[PDB]
């Protein structure tokens, strides 16, 4: 009995029990009900990787319960950890590719509209699986049995380089760029709303036609700018039409009628502009929270594993520090495998249409 | 046929007075597209003149033409009219008619998809006098080898177009025709020159036949060294 | 006040196949309400790009437009012998807010050439009519950037003379220039020597063409 061993067993059991049925249901809904799109392919691949990773959790529990003693042949001892590493690398690369695609669809929309299809998604998923198998090959090669394991530095170095540094950096950069672009769009919308409001504040008490028409032209320019940021388009068209009517009324020397037409804009403003501004703010808050939670979960799940993998080479196993690292390696791998259960709750279960399909499925 | 716009108010006027420019559309209805006017001075850029709305009644004019011009439209024959009064030397340009659409739709964001033929409106401030032709030959010596030059200069003619040809077209390689220039008095000058080796000067003569189309002036000027 | 528009590339030279960039700036926010037009000498203008983002039908895909804040950029990838004309920019934010730019002209580059400068004095008919006119001809110059002056009896003269220049030569794509100055009979007979100086860039020194009266 050992507290780290019991903790690892409990974490693995909870991960399995919370991941297997959920991932199974998500995969079933995405395969049998959801239409065949690119995001559907990504979700299917992620759920398949998570299911293949969770199916070996009983084997990990059986191995840990025997206190390392593996009576089976060398075949399983070389196969199952290689399969675990394969699933982990596949999931990491799939998440990185999903982040890259979500960044590219906002960065260059024309290139994605003209090139992004299902064939490219299948090809990049195949390339991801090939790279994962290449990274898994040395695990299956160097593993040997009784205690299943090894008897190494460059392997851990290239693993930290390819599987942890570059994917995490790419994901962080993509999420940061998306957040910055969304915040810039919200700032532009808020500036347009402020230019619409501050000039009406003086139009409501103006006493000259030149300032009125200048402020109305500024309002029209701000509305045309915000239109490129559905009932939204109809409301902006009505707003621009009423602004044009106010301009036509002001050019004829009617200052009071122009002020009345400008004050009439408050109805459609409070009807459409405020509602859509609140909707955009809520959407930005939601996507920012989602990105932050995903990044935090990925870091918490994949940082201690690589930290301990690096420290294993800089610490002698005979020293008490090496024994402590070897004992907590189980907890580290359990926390890393918990990401396989945390994946569907942060990628697939957030879509509104997907949530509705999953609810109607039950 | 496609969208076409034709003008019929081209001509010359006096300082002030009055003029009426017409704009006829073909291929579409004027009840649904707004008609505007754009000036273009010879050798200058474009400039907006006025705007008339057929289905709205609202009119608009440039800051430099307020209180002097008037614009209207007729949906019976689908024809726009521009009455100009108190014209000055600044209004001498080629007027172009265009059509910009309505905000509820895509044609609004579209540019001037169809331009008119263009109507030339110039202020005369003078009368027709008739061009005078004068030869241009080297004074005493050139010594340039087989690259000589001889020309004819027409001067003091009010209308713009003028025809000139060497030997009724027998000599064409090297005939350079330069655009007319406006003088301070109101007349124009044009020079038509040609280059020929000196070996041909001592063998055959040259005549610069110049005819004025807006008048009945034909001159056959001989050029000899 | 009216929304001003400034167009810095008034005239630029390029060759066939090279790219052309035209920049434009507005006074305030226009929201991509700027379109481009192409006009040939002696013909009506025609649109090529509207809203700086969409290409109009029938226009070749070589032209492209981009917008950055209040700045607009028109890009031509490869020139063709059929698109050498003038380019204008128009703001169409509203019916009463139409404003045009200064215009952008394009020309074809050529090799080095020396202009054969000639001078022609007034004839006998000029003296009989009472007014004389002396002209100067510059035949072939590629850059179209040159200065020509008149030495009237060891004295420079300007302002009274008038110059013209032809453009878009169909034969050699070069340019020709014609200067002319007119004076009275008593103002011309009082002098004996005249000259014309040319300071063309393609020449190592200003070339002078002179003649002695009588
Ligand atoms: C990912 C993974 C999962 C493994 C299995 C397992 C072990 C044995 C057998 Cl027979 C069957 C399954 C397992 C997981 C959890 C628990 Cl509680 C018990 C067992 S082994 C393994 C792996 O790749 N180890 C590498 C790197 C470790 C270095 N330390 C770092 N990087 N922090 C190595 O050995 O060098």
């Amino acid at each position: 009995n050992e507290p780290p061993v019991i903790l690892s067993m409990v974490i693995l059991s909870l991960t399995f029990l919370l991941g297997l049925p959920g991932n199974g249901l998500v995969l079933w809904v995405a395969g049998l009900k959801m239409q065949r799109t690119v995001n559907t392919i990504w979700f299917l691949h992620l759920t398949l990787a998570d299911l293949l990773c969770c199916l070996s959790l009983p084997f990990s529990l059986a191995h840990l319960a025997l206190q390392g003693q593996w009576p089976y042949g060398r075949f399983l001892c070389k196969l199952i950890p290689s399969i675990i590493v394969l699933n982990m690398f596949a999931s990491v690369f799939l998440l990185t590719a999903i982040s890259l695609d979500r960044c590219l669809v906002v960065f260059k929309p024309i290139w994605c509209q003209n090139h992004r299809n299902v064939g490219m998604a299948c090809s990049i998923c195949g390339c991801i699986w090939v790279v994962a198998f290449v990274m898994c090959i040395p695990v299956f090669v160097y593993r040997e049995i009784n205690r299943c394991g090894y008897k190494l530095v460059a392997i851990t170095i290239t693993r930290l380089v390819v599987g942890f540094l570059l994917p995490s950096v790419i994901m962080i950069a993509c999420y940061s760029f998306i957040v910055f672009r969304a915040r810039r769009q919200l700032a532009d919308l808020e500036d347009n709303w402020e230019t619409l409001n501050d000039n009406l504040k003086v139009i409501e008490k103006a006493d000259n036609a030149a300032q009125v028409k200048d402020a109305l032209t500024k309002m029209r320019a701000a509305a045309l700018d915000a239109q490129k940021a559905k009932d939204f388009r109809h409301g902006f068209d009505i707003l621009v039409g009423q602004i044009d009517d106010a301009l036509k009324l002001a050019n004829e020397g009617k200052v009071k009628e122009a002020q009345a037409a400008a004050e009439q804009l408050k109805t459609t403003r409070n009807a459409y502009i405020q509602k859509y501004l609140e909707r955009a703010r809520s959407t930005l808050s939601k996507t920012f929270r989602v990105a932050v939670v995903v990044v935090a979960v990925f870091l918490v799940c994949w940082t201690p594993y690589h930290i301990f993998g690096v420290l294993s080479l800089l610490t002698d196993p005979e020293t008490p520090l090496g024994k402590t690292l070897m004992s907590w390696d189980h907890v580290c791998i359990a926390l890393a495998s918990a990401n396989s259960c945390f994946n569907p709750f942060l990628y697939a279960l957030l879509g509104k249409d997907f949530r509705k399909k999953a609810r109607q499925s039950i | 046929s496609e969208v076409q716009l034709v003008e019929s108010g081209g001509g010359l006027v006096q300082p002030g007075g009055s003029l009426r420019l017409s704009c006829a559309a073909s291929g579409f209805n004027v009840v649904d597209f707004s008609l505007h006017w754009v000036r273009q001075a010879p050798g200058k850029g474009l400039e907006w003149v006025a705007y008339i709305s057929s289905s709205s009644g609202s009119t608009s004019y440039a800051d430099s033409v307020k209180g002097r011009f008037t614009i209207s439209a007729d949906t019976s024959k689908n024809t726009a009219y521009l009455q100009m009064n108190s014209l000055r030397a600044e209004d001498t340009a080629v007027y172009y008619c265009a059509r910009w659409g309505y905000w509820p739709g895509e044609p609004w964001w579209k540019a001037f998809d169809y331009w008119g033929q263009g109507t030339l409106v110039t202020v005369s401030s003078a009368s027709t006098k008739g061009p005078s032709v004068f030869p241009l030959a080297p004074s005493s010596k050139s010594t340039s080898g087989g690259t000589a030059a001889l020309g004819c200069l027409v001067k003091d003619y009010f209308p713009e177009p003028v025809t000139v040809s060497w030997n009724s077209g027998a000599l064409t390689s090297g005939v350079h025709t330069f655009p007319a220039v406006l003088q301070s008095s109101g007349l124009y000058s044009l020079s038509s020159v040609v280059t020929v080796p000196s070996s041909s000067l001592g063998t055959q003569t040259y005549i610069c036949n110049v005819n004025h189309k807006p008048s009945n002036t034909k001159v056959d000027k001989k050029v000899e060294p | 006040s009216d929304i001003q528009m400034t167009q810095s590339p008034s005239s630029l030279s390029a060759s066939v196949g090279d790219r052309v960039t035209i920049t434009c700036r507005a006074s305030q926010s226009v929201s991509s309400a700027v379109a481009w037009y192409q006009q040939k000498p002696g013909k009506a203008p025609k649109l090529l790009i509207y809203s700086a983002s969409s290409l109009y039908s029938g226009v070749p895909s070589r032209f492209s437009g981009s917008r950055s804040g209040t700045d607009f950029t028109l890009t031509i990838s490869s020139l063709q012998p059929e698109d050498f004309a003038t380019y204008y920019c128009q703001q169409y934010l509203y019916y009463s807010l139409v404003t045009f730019g200064q215009g952008t002209k394009v020309e074809i580059k050529r090799t080095v050439a020396a202009p054969s400068v000639f001078i022609f004095p007034p004839s006998d008919s000029q003296l009989k009519s009472g007014t004389a006119s002396v002209v100067c001809l510059l035949n072939n110059f590629y850059p179209r950037e040159a200065k020509v002056q008149w030495k009237v009896d060891n004295a420079l003269q300007s302002g009274n003379s008038q110059e013209s220049v032809t453009e878009q030569d169909s034969k050699d794509s070069t340019y020709s220039l014609s200067s002319t100055l007119t004076l009275s009979k008593a103002d011309y007979e009082k002098h004996k020597v005249y000259a014309c100086e040319v300071t063309h860039q393609g020449l190592s020194s200003p070339v002078t063409k002179s003649f002695n009266r009588g």
